[PDB]
């Protein structure tokens, strides 16, 4: 067998699109713009128009719900207290800093920063009738929700994501959750301060990684560029004949007659129209991915953020410790904090223990021999102790059981009988 | 919505221009949204505007021993 | 186009996994892989299902013959109805039916008097043709559009089978699962990955 | 109370789809086939490639 001695904390990092770009079209105007002929004509093709605009409003309406589903959670606001000592621990790196105006952290920052007389391209899209409704929620109630997660987490543990929220010292919550991925709590109480040197460390290793490289952020920027591409192409749309003689109208009524532009004009409309279309079913494909990786997201934040959570490699990569969550553009971010071994040893194992022609059996841990003697110890760390009768427990004789070992059971009852 | 009313009571917003709506300096759970952290709401037989309350507020007694 | 993976990578990362979850437990998806013998490792997940260690040890053989058994059988029953396999052959039938109709929306009219081009050229002045074709490329356009609209919603559809599968390979084959009904049908004890044509 | 005495292992197959055929389409191939005047009336109309 192989039995780990020393272990290292781990910090990862998560990034999850939630919402996207809500945009309105007004129909008549970006068809024809000013066209009083336009203006009869569109009409007695019934209505497409309503169905569009229908669309396009239950897409911004499902924005809004896919960003308060995931983000607001939590009942009340908490705060952390004036005084910073978590024995040890230094949150200093994701908490608000006071300083800036925009009460956001050191982190949040570099992610806002990193995803980014002429005219602008938005102004030019929105004088073709193409305009961009704002979100209802801020940045700063994002911020707001963030802070407050990330007080209550830190304060009460998870607790308050239960009920009335319950305060307990940072040192026994850390001894708890090692207690929940299986390893004893003296462990922590022992190794207290290079598991907060490691953890300072990590954070300061995130922090320097999401500084350099600027290539971490490819999945909003993809979003964002899916987007930009959609409207650029549905404007260049615009400048074409669609089987006409020219594209722009008020040629087409100066020079010919009304009944071959009543043809030329039936054949833009079309054409435009199936564009339309065409952009609206492509925004609601778009609009169901995004809702799935919403769902995701807020599936994580309730489970790993709220909790602590046994299943395999959802919450990083290793023994899931905890985590933290902060803003993005368009998205969250997450901090998976997590718990791997390290410095491995061989030994020697046995199944049971035959001593007094009874097979013994361990009660939590496990049998290892260091070349000559027995001991017992935990499964996930090295912790060797004397084999007694306390943590042993005893069925059956010993010539059943495969692989068997003789050795013998210490009593701790004998020594005090005989003194 | 997106226009500055003063080339249209009358509130420039985020959003655009809010006529017909009076602004308070309370704060409320939002019943109507309008945008950019603002909504709207019956309220008072009158209609106001208001900024969004991000729910109550509470502070946790943390301490080395409790 | 063909696969970037070729099918003797993927069955090197399938025999990859089986001897990783056989020769180390559960550890090697978690850190540094650690030995142990397999008797003891189902003795760790009798144990974790809520059965003491020694009901293992004292029921070897039989435990031992009961799966041998199982794995024999399981081929039988893979080799006689031929509805097991459905999906795959779902996905491959559409796809294929859908290149057909695409192929085949070719000789439609679309309203002309003719398919061919050439015919036309060599037989009606330009000023039809401009009409004859601008109707045929828009019908074709069409067809396009509309192949490329199914192709996408089936896309997003094998997508999310695909990361159902990430996740079930993730939590029942590197570790043991608690969830109900998630990776079987009992209390789960392990699971072995195997690769098959898409 | 009911306690069972026995137990049996099983092993159950499950199949699940993960990739898909990967197509690409040529333009002018498809609509026009080898008549160049095709290709030039049609360059005008637009840019769906
Ligand atoms: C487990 O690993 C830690 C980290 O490498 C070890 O702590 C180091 O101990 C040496 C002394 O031999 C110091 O010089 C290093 O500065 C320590 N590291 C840190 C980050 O403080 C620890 O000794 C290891 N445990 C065992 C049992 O070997
Ligand atoms: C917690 O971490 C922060 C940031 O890593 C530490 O802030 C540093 O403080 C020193 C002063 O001794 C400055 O020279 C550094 O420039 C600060 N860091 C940065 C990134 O500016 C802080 O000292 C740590 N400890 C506590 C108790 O907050
Ligand atoms: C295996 O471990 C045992 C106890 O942990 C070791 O036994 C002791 O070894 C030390 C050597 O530093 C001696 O001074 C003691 O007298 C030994 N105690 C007894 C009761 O014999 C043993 O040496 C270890 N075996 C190794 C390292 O091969
Ligand atoms: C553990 O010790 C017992 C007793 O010391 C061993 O049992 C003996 O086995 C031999 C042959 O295997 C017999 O001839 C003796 O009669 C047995 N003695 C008793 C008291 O039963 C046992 O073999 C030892 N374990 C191993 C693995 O050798
Ligand atoms: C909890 O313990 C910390 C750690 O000692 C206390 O923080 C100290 O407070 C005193 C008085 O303000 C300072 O002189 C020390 O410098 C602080 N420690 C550090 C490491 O800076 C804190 O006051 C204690 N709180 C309670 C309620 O007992
Ligand atoms: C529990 O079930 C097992 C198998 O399902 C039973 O083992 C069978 O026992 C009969 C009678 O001894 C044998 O004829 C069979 O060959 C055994 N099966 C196998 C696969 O070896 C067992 O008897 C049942 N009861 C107990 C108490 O174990
Ligand atoms: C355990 O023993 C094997 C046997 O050769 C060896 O290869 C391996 O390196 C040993 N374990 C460690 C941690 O060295
Ligand atoms: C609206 O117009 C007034 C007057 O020109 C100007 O002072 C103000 O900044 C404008 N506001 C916006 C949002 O354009």
């Amino acid at each position: 067998i192989a039995i780990p001695t020393n272990f290292t904390i781990s910090v990862t990092t998560e990034i999850l699109p939630v919402s996207m770009t809500k945009t309105s079209v007004d129909c008549t105007m970006y068809i024809c713009g000013d066209s009083t002929e336009c203006s009869n004509l569109l009409l007695q093709y019934g209505s497409f128009c309503t169905q569009l605009k229908r669309a396009l409003t239950g897409i911004a309406v499902e924005q809004d719900k896919n960003t308060q589903e995931v983000f607001a959670q939590v009942k009340q606001i908490y705060k952390t207290p004036p005084i910073k000592y978590f024995g040890g621990f230094n949150f200093s790196q994701i908490l608000p800093d006071p300083s800036k105006p925009s009460k956001r952290s050191p982190i949040e920052d570099l992610l806002f920063n990193k995803v980014t007389a002429a005219r602008d391209l938005i102004c030019a899209q929105k004088f073709k009738g193409l305009t961009v409704l704002p979100p209802l929620l801020t940045d700063e109630m994002i911020a707001q929700y963030t802070s407050a997660l990330l007080a209550g987490t830190i304060t009460s543990g998870w607790t308050f994501g239960a009920g009335p929220a319950l305060q307990i010292p940072f040192p026994m919550q850390m001894a708890y959750r090692f207690n929940g991925i299986g390893v004893t709590q003296n462990v922590l109480y022992e190794n207290q301060k290079l598991i907060a040197n490691q953890f300072n460390s990590a954070i300061g290793k995130i922090q320097d990684s999401l500084s350099s490289t600027p290539s971490a952020l490819g999945k909003l920027q993809d979003v964002v560029n899916h987007n930009a591409q959609a409207l650029n192409t549905l404007v260049k749309q615009l400048s074409s004949k669609f089987g006409a003689i020219s594209s722009v109208l008020n040629d087409i009524f100066s020079r010919l007659d009304p009944p071959e532009a009543e043809v030329q004009i039936d054949r833009l409309i079309t054409g435009r129209l199936q564009s339309l279309q065409t952009y609206v079913t492509q925004q609601l494909i778009r609009a169901a991915e995004i809702r799935a990786s919403a769902n995701l997201a807020a599936t994580k934040m309730s489970e790993c953020v709220l909790g602590q959570s046994k299943r395999v490699d959802f919450c990083g990569k290793g023994y899931h410790l905890m985590s933290f969550p902060q803003s993005a553009p368009h998205g969250v971010v997450f901090l998976h904090v997590t718990y791997v071994p390290a410095q491995e040893k061989n030994f020697t194992t046995a199944p049971a223990i035959c001593h007094d022609g009874k097979a013994h059996f361990p009660r939590e841990g496990v049998f290892v021999s260091n070349g000559t003697h027995w001991f017992v110890t935990q499964r996930n760390f090295y912790e060797p102790q004397i084999i007694t009768t306390d943590n042993t427990f005893v069925s059956g004789n010993c010539d059943v059981v495969i692989g068997i070992v003789n050795n013998t059971v210490y009593d701790p009852l004998q020594p005090e009988l005989d003194s | 919505q997106g226009v500055n009313c003063t080339e249209v009571n009358v509130f420039q917003t985020r959003a655009g221009c809010l006529i017909g709506a009076e602004y308070v300096n309370n704060s409320y759970e939002c019943d109507i949204p309008i945008g950019a952290g603002i909504c709207a709401s019956y309220q008072t037989q009158s209609i106001i505007a208001y900024t969004m309350s991000l729910g109550a507020e509470n502070s946790v007694a943390y301490s080395n021993n409790s």
